[PDB]
């Protein structure tokens, strides 16, 4: 992939960049609990057919 | 000043234009901040900016209105009021983005026998209410 930046194809000004990639680190991208299943139980009398 | 300089008598010169006044009440710099170009540490679009300088930073006079006993007041928005003013307007319509400061000079003379008082307000984000 061609590693270009804007100053390679247009005239640019000087900008002091403050943005960061902190929220897209692998850790941050996954740092959330996700539902993987729902288990069902009951508390019923056990009877011969159930 | 003992050389005669007065709070009341001013001259403003921007580009090819000059305003004189002999009955000023000093002048205001909003929030104490003079206009400035965008600093690199606050910059956001990365392309080289255009800065038309004297071609756009000059005094444009709008259509004169009339004050009477029935007048309730007038309003304008910036940059809207200048959208058709020479190369400033052109630069505005040719570019996605633009920023600008302004010197606003409201003019109204009368006589020592007239009376009345106009409040002249510069409001940031002057959202007005609708008719509905």
């Amino acid at each position: 992939t061609n590693p270009l930046v804007p100053s390679d194809t247009v005239q640019t000004r000087h900008v002091v960049q403050h943005r960061s990639r902190s929220e897209s680190s692998i850790e941050s991208f996954f740092a959330r609990g996700a539902c993987v299943t729902i288990m069902t139980v009951d508390n019923s009398a056990s009877t011969t057919n159930k | 000043e003992a050389c005669g300089y007065s709070d009341r008598v001013l001259q403003l010169t921007l580009g090819n234009s000059t305003i004189t006044t002999q009955e000023a009440a000093n002048s205001v710099v909003a929030y104490g901040r003079w206009p400035e170009y965008l600093r690199d540490s606050e910059a956001n679009p990365v392309d080289q900016p255009t800065e038309p300088d004297v071609a756009a930073c000059r005094f444009y006079t709008l259509d004169t209105v009339s004050w009477t006993k029935e007048s309730r007041g007038w309003w304008w928005k910036l940059p809207d009021a200048l959208r058709d003013m020479g190369l400033f307007g052109q630069n505005m319509y040719y570019h996605y983005l633009g920023r600008s400061g302004y010197t606003v000079h409201v003019q109204c003379n009368a006589s020592k026998f007239h009376q009345g008082a106009l409040g002249v307000f510069a409001v940031p984000e002057m959202c007005l209410a609708g008719d509905s």
